[PDB]
């Protein structure tokens, strides 16, 4: 039972910053790929960003230059720093642990930005 | 993906281990006797990859 812990969201005024975290535990076969996805009520899963074991970072055009992903090799965890927040980012975000077979999916943290 | 329990009996004792073994399709113990004694039988464990 590979388990993913996501934390660090909530309500933040426009222009604020937050840092969400996913800890992947269990099997998580070494050549894994951890990604972040967006879903606002009424829309689909929007690919926010992706990082592989190669250390390469891939970001979408929606949040150009605003969101960053950081890796922790010792615990094999991931933290996205979401800064310069805009009301268009009001959506629940989820983790995509590609692993090497049984793709895992997240539990969710609410991200709200409005004034 | 899941925890597994492993019992083996070699010529000397029992090995009971509870870990996350990556079992292959055909686990086994390769047995060979020594060239002079043949009283005991040496085992090479080919049960799990990791």
């Amino acid at each position: 039972q590979v388990q993913l812990q996501e934390s660090g969201g909530g309500l933040v005024q426009a222009g604020g910053s937050l840092r969400l975290s996913c800890a992947a535990s269990g099997s998580i076969f070494s050549p894994n790929t951890m990604g972040w996805f967006r879903q606002a009520l009424g829309k689909q899963r929007e690919m926010v960003a992706v990082i592989s074991s190669i250390a390469s970072t891939q970001y979408a055009n929606f949040v150009k230059g605003r969101f960053t992903i950081t890796r922790d090799n010792t615990k094999n965890t991931v933290h996205l720093q979401m800064n310069s927040l805009i009301p268009e980012d009001t959506a629940v975000y989820y983790c995509y642990a590609v692993d090497k077979s049984q793709d895992y999916w997240g539990q969710g943290t609410q991200v709200t930005v409005s004034s | 993906k899941t925890q597994s329990l492993l019992i083996v009996n070699n010529a000397t004792n029992v090995v009971i281990k509870v870990c996350e073994f990556q079992f292959c399709n055909d686990p086994f113990l390769g047995v060979y006797y020594h060239k002079n004694n043949k009283s005991w039988m040496e085992s090479e464990f080919r049960v799990y990859s990791s």
